[PDB]
């Protein structure tokens, strides 16, 4: 309505007033509404909108129960069709049947958009937002019962498509690239010899490349379910959010591989050789476009323990000076230089999450999330579209893959990485502190001499990358 | 970062979410499902600038052929995609090109007529026949596969190659 | 014009947020955005000489635990914020002092420590344990209302203060 039946009977047949739609500023958007009116608008018959579809099944959840939206879809479907009218009433009436004009342009124009818009959202609402199911049966049970109890021949094509859908879901990555990726590069280490692997015998270009594989991995598994409604900083962090959990968990355990293998060379030479390798390393992350592990190493040596090590960073040559000041200032004046160069290379890559997860908890816990206009209290939904929008970002960049071999050894021991042993992170923070404390102790107490402890040569093979055969 | 807005257009079933897909996630779908209303992002870079690519894939069937109007108003380069396999498709092409230069009320329209499903020798719709077309519009013909990616890239970056200049 | 460059520190998951966001938006307006940038540059005016504040809240990175000395370096001024309704919140405290105070290598670092009343749920923490642990520590203290934006302007001049006082 649009146009004909008795509006009366029909829920969504409400006219649009300042007390139950509110706009902004070439279709439009809307600030905020009453539940009702944005499911209205999120099937609504003039005009689909795709992103409003996204935006909604991703934040719904706080503004009405999963089991409340399916009864009110279900509701929306079901559409009053127009009463045979006044010519349709004398055709009827004197043999024949009618040729019903306005009851086809009711159903072309209003009830076929409707219904079409309605199976598309649950189309979306199963093959992406599937949780909502698998913590739920009878919700499952309902919208399984709703799609067979459809019987048009229209949508009998859709209503196919979402029935072997949800089959598909009920159980269960093939990739084709365009190039061949570059050959495993190897030094010191030799394939197989999973025991002499560390920092120094692992080839810099190939660790930054597995280390990328897996940082990736990591990142795209991340759902949006993980995100929403600020669950990664309640009590059930651990239940609700385990991908993003374990992702910077990850990070941060590099970062303290890195710290650990700095202020435990207590050499001189040998160090210096390793903070080096290290940021051998964040040039090749920076080739690859992984931020998260330029911002693993940016960190590590900004940490208490490797900081203070001036005598070290003295040494490092000219070139990587360079290196390591202008990948800190990435973070530089609130990472204003970073979200410049991720919002302008060309992807794959790996963000830096901390900063969406700021930008997700500030806009929930610093938006109302509701509107009082009139003594009535509309659903706030501008501050609904800001956390999508974010949720979009990070789901725009988990799509390209990289095109590097993974190899199955040298990643099995970066996941069974762990700098802390058995010891606290006030006890592993301590221990590392003092190493450095040792190492290079305070002025004015000189500049002790301690041993060699790699056996092997010391010298670095390059991060320029070689092609054979 | 300059944004454009890709729509792909064609008959049902010749390719147009298998295509897009690929391009997003070089995953090549294998199941057909019918398709409503999707909508996708990818950050690229063509020619070297950052372009924010805006791709909507559209409804095939005939069913939906009331609710176009609506995404062919707001679209700003479009990609005409029809099958090599099956002649119907692109006999449907010239209506495609109709309906966009009726709904812009304009001759000068950025598309690209796109050769989909050409990892098959059951070839109908022969190179010339398509070609031809492809002038009488004053528009690039490119051939792809979404099975094998050959040309993807390439139909639809050459899509916004076309909306820079004009 | 001096500019102070402020970090707030303290435990996740208990209104640390709601600081910085509740002192910056005038709480009259509705649309709040931190994707702005300079929605975290603030310019008042501190006991006659004007200042320009400048607010690092890394809420919600708070497992990104390695990161705490890149971004506690940053600071001129620290805030450590503790909810009153969570007793380990408040007794986690005594750790990021520390870090602060080894991050910095200073025994004199400016700060200042926030009781945070975040919802209704009851006060577990007591004015005086608060009041007490600030004073062994030689810093102010001050209780902030989440809800009614009360003492919010009252803990950051006040930190403001104690930087110029130092
Ligand atoms: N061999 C081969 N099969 C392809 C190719 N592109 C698509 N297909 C297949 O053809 C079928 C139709 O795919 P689809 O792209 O979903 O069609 P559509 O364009 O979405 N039509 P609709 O309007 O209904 O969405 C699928 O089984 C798909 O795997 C191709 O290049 N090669
Ligand atoms: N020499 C200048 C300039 C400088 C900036 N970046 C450097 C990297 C290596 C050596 C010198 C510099 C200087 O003040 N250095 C001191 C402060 C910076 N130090 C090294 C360092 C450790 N972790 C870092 C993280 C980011 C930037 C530098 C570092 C080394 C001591
Ligand atoms: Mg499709």
């Amino acid at each position: 309505q649009m146009r004909l039946p008795s509006a009366d009977v029909y829920r969504f047949a409400e006219p649009d007033s300042e007390e139950n739609i509110i706009f902004e500023e070439g279709i439009p958007i809307i600030k905020a509404g009453t539940v009702i009116k944005l499911i209205e608008r999120l099937t609504y018959h003039m005009y689909a909108d795709p992103n409003f579809v996204r935006t909604f099944l991703t934040t719904y959840r706080s503004f009405c129960k999963p089991q409340e939206l399916l009864s009110l879809i279900i509701e929306r479907f079901e559409i009053p069709e127009p009463e045979p009218t006044e010519a349709d009433r004398i055709a009827i009436e004197n043999g024949d049947q009618p040729l019903s004009a306005e009851l086809k342009r009711f159903r072309k124009e209003y009830i076929q958009p409707v219904q079409l818009r309605v199976l598309n959202v649950c189309r979306h609402w199963v093959e992406h937002h599937f949780y909502d199911f698998e913590r739920d049966a009878y919700l499952l049970q309902r919208m399984e019962e709703f799609i067979g109890t459809v019987r048009g021949k229209a949508m009998k094509k859709w209503v196919e498509s979402i029935t072997k859908i949800i089959q598909r879901k009920k159980i269960a990555h093939n990739i084709t690239f365009q190039s061949s990726p570059p050959t495993v590069e190897w030094h010191i280490s030799r394939p197989g010899h999973i025991e002499t692997f560390d920092l120094l015998t692992l080839h810099p270009i190939e660790i930054a490349r597995q280390l990328t594989l897996l940082e990736s991995d990591l990142y795209r598994a991340v759902q949006p379910s993980e995100l929403v409604g600020s669950v990664w900083t309640k009590e059930d962090k651990e239940i609700n959010s385990p991908n993003l959990l374990k992702m910077i968990r990850h990070t941060t355990n590099l970062t303290l591989w890195f710290e650990k293998c700095i202020v435990e060379t207590e050499n001189l030479e040998e160090r210096v050789a390793v903070v080096s390798r290290i940021i051998e390393i964040l040039q090749v992350f920076q080739e690859l476009n992984n931020f998260n592990g330029v911002l693993e190493v940016v960190s590590a040596m900004n940490s208490s323990p490797v900081y203070r090590l001036d005598h070290t960073f003295e040494q490092i040559p000219s070139r990587q000076k360079k290196i390591l000041e202008e990948a800190h200032e990435l973070s530089e004046d609130h990472y204003k230089k970073y979200l410049a160069k991720l919002r302008s290379i060309n992807p794959p890559c790996v963000p830096f999450f901390g900063i969406y997860l700021t930008n997700i908890l500030k806009t929930e816990e610093g938006n109302p999330e509701v509107l009082k206009r009139h003594g009535k209290e509309l659903i706030n939904f501008s501050k609904r579209r800001k956390v999508a929008e974010i949720t979009g970002e990070i789901q725009q960049y988990q799509n390209q893959p990289y095109c590097l071999r993974v190899e199955s050894d040298i990643k099995r021991f970066f996941e069974n990485l762990n700098p802390m042993g058995n010891s606290m992170e006030k006890e592993f923070t301590d221990y590392l502190f003092n190493k450095s404390l040792e190492i290079e102790p305070r002025n004015p107490k000189p500049l002790p001499r301690f041993p060699k402890k790699y056996s092997y040569p010391l010298k670095s093979p390059g991060v320029r990358p070689s092609n054979p055969r | 970062m300059t944004e454009y807005k890709l729509v792909v257009v064609g008959a049902g079933g010749v390719g147009k979410s298998a295509l897009t897909i690929q391009l997003i996630q070089n995953h090549f779908v294998d199941e057909y499902d019918p398709t409503i209303e999707d909508s996708y992002r990818k950050q690229v870079v063509i020619d070297g600038e950052t372009c924010l690519l805006d791709i909507l894939d559209t409804a095939g069937q005939e069913e939906a052929s009331a609710m176009r109007d609506q995404y062919m108003r707001t679209g700003e380069g479009f990609l005409c995609v029809f099958a090599i396999n099956n002649t119907k498709s692109f006999e449907d092409i010239h209506q495609y090109r109709e309906q966009i230069k009726r709904v812009k009320d304009s001759d000068d329209v950025p598309m690209v007529l796109v050769g989909n499903k050409c990892d098959l020798a059951a070839r109908t719709v022969e190179s010339r026949q398509a070609q031809d077309l492809a002038r009488s519009y004053g528009i690039p013909y490119i051939e792809t596969s979404a099975k094998t990616r050959q040309g993807v890239e390439d139909a639809f970056y050459t899509l916004v190659r076309e909306i820079r200049q004009h």
